[PDB]
């Protein structure tokens, strides 16, 4: 994250970090939909041109935490994964189109006050929402390096259509859609590299709850320059999700 | 599933977080 604010405690408690464990590095955001599975970006597990493609022992994820540097005793968990199951349509080669991943861990993990599942949405919903304009929320640790460094939070407008197909050189799907602040400057906030595979989410306020309508996609570093940053359309997506977990 | 999206410490004890008002007045 660039550019956020001090997320507060317990704000985000689907919030989900995906770690390499050898040698051990943070990979990726993701986030908890349910006590056993957690949704994040396929290219943080799956990026050939990279030599990337982790299996399940390659990885382990950290949930409840708010300090990227300290560790938080009785509060964070850490679970390894049994599987992990990538969108058979990922576009890695071109355009990144069904940027989408699913982790089961390997045990189910207690909820409590800083662990706590995100919805997905349903169809209205993601009609009443997903409009040009309306604010989404990205979490994830400052990527701009320091110290301290808590949680990190944006608030980021859904951009229109047109405006996001004319920022990017790639051919952008149905399944895409880009957030951010105008260059001319609303305010300057965005997710980076690091909150890749990370939730953007909503609030309704028909019901007050917190819906999951984007995966935050590519990024590199926190240089976009003139760019916005792409998120996998979570609903679009619905069927597929439901799919593999009832299968699985 | 039946309880997702609403924080222990913010909706279920009837708090706001510092910037959920930015996200629900953008929704015109
Ligand atoms: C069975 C298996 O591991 N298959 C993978 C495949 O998914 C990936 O596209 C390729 C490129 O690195 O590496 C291999």
């Amino acid at each position: 994250i660039v550019e956020g604010s001090d997320a507060e405690i317990g704000m985000s408690p689907w919030q989900v970090m995906l770690f390499r464990k050898s040698p051990q590095e943070l990979l990726c955001g993701a986030s908890l939909i349910s006590d056993r599975w957690v949704l994040t970006a396929a290219h943080c597990l799956l990026y050939p041109p990279w030599d990337k493609n982790f299996t399940e022992n390659d990885l382990l994820v950290r949930i409840g935490k708010h300090s990227r540097t300290r560790y938080e005793r009785n509060i964070e968990k850490i679970s390894m994964l049994e599987k992990i199951y990538i969108h058979p349509r990922y576009n890695w080669r071109e355009n990144l189109d069904r940027d989408i991943a699913l982790m089961k861990l390997k045990k189910p993990v207690a909820f409590s006050d800083y662990i706590h599942p995100v919805c997905l949405p349903d169809r209205e919903t993601a009609a009443s929402l997903l409009q040009a304009g309306y604010k989404g929320r990205v979490t994830g640790w400052g990527n701009l390096k320091g110290q301290p460094s808590v949680l990190q939070v944006v608030n980021l407008p859904i951009v229109e259509r047109p405006v996001c197909k004319d920022s990017t050189r790639i051919r952008i799907t149905d399944n895409m859609f880009c957030a951010g602040y105008k260059p001319d400057e609303g305010k300057r906030g965005d997710a980076c590299e690091g909150d890749s595979g990370g939730p953007f989410v909503m609030k309704s306020p028909f019901n007050n709850r917190w819906y999951q309508m984007g995966i935050v996609s590519w990024g590199e570093g926190c240089d976009r320059d003139g760019k916005y940053g792409f998120y996998t359309h979570v609903f679009r997506l619905k069927k597929w999700i439901q799919k593999v977990i009832d299968q699985f | 599933e039946a309880d997702c999206g609403l924080r222990p410490l913010f909706e279920k004890k009837s708090l706001e977080d510092k910037t959920e008002r930015e996200l629900l007045e953008s929704y015109i």
